[PDB]
C-alpha cells in the first residue's frame, strides 16, 4: 500500500501531478488559485524559446564551418 | 532556408545586406497564417457573427 | 473599487471592448446606434489596403534595383 517504490506509472498520471504541483505553485506566490489565466505556463515557453533560438544559431555556424573551413588554435 | 543558404554555398551573396528583406518578410508571413489564422468548423463563432 | 489598475485580461475581453468603441464612436456622428452596416470599419480598411499598396510598390521597386542597375555602362 501507499504507493511505495518505483512502479510504472500511466501518461494519465503524468499530467495530473504536473497539473497539481501548477496550481501549488500559484498559491505560494498569488495566494490565490481562480487562475483565470495560467501566466506560469506562458512565462516558462519564452524561456524554452530563448534557448531554442540560441542553439539554431550554434548549427548556422557549425553549417558555416563545412561551407568554408579554415582554423584556429583550440 | 536552405535555398538561402544553397545560394550563399554557391557565392552569389546575393542576399547580403539589404537585400536580406525578401527572405525576412517571406518568413514572418508564413508566420502569420501558421500560427494564427481561423478556427475550424467547432468554432463557429467568430468576430463577425458574435 | 474593481476595474482599477493593470490586472490581467484575457482574447474576449480585447473584442468587447473594441465593440464599445465602435459603437460608441458613431453615436457621436451619427445620433443613432442601430448600426445596420459598420462604415467606420470599412473606411478604416481602405487606409490599410491604400498602405499595402504603396510597400508592395516600393518592394517593387527593390526588385527592379536588382534586375537591372546603374553600372551597366559601356
Amino acid at each position: 500500500g501507499s504507493g511505495y517504490g518505483l512502479g510504472l506509472s500511466t501518461r494519465t498520471q503524468v499530467t495530473g501531478y504536473q497539473f497539481l504541483a501548477r496550481r501549488t505553485a500559484m498559491a505560494l506566490t498569488r495566494w490565490r488559485v481562480r487562475m483565470e489565466i495560467e501566466p506560469g505556463r506562458r512565462q516558462t515557453l519564452a524561456v524554452v524559446a530563448s534557448v531554442s533560438a540560441a542553439l539554431v544559431i550554434c548549427l548556422g555556424a557549425l553549417l558555416w564551418s563545412f561551407i568554408s573551413p579554415s582554423g584556429q588554435l583550440n | 532556408g536552405g535555398m538561402v543558404a544553397m545560394v550563399f554555398a554557391s557565392g552569389s551573396h546575393v542576399f547580403g545586406g539589404i537585400g536580406s528583406i525578401f527572405p525576412l518578410f517571406m518568413m514572418v508571413g508564413i508566420m502569420m497564417m501558421m500560427f494564427r489564422g481561423m478556427g475550424g468548423g467547432q468554432q463557429q463563432m467568430s468576430r463577425p457573427k458574435l
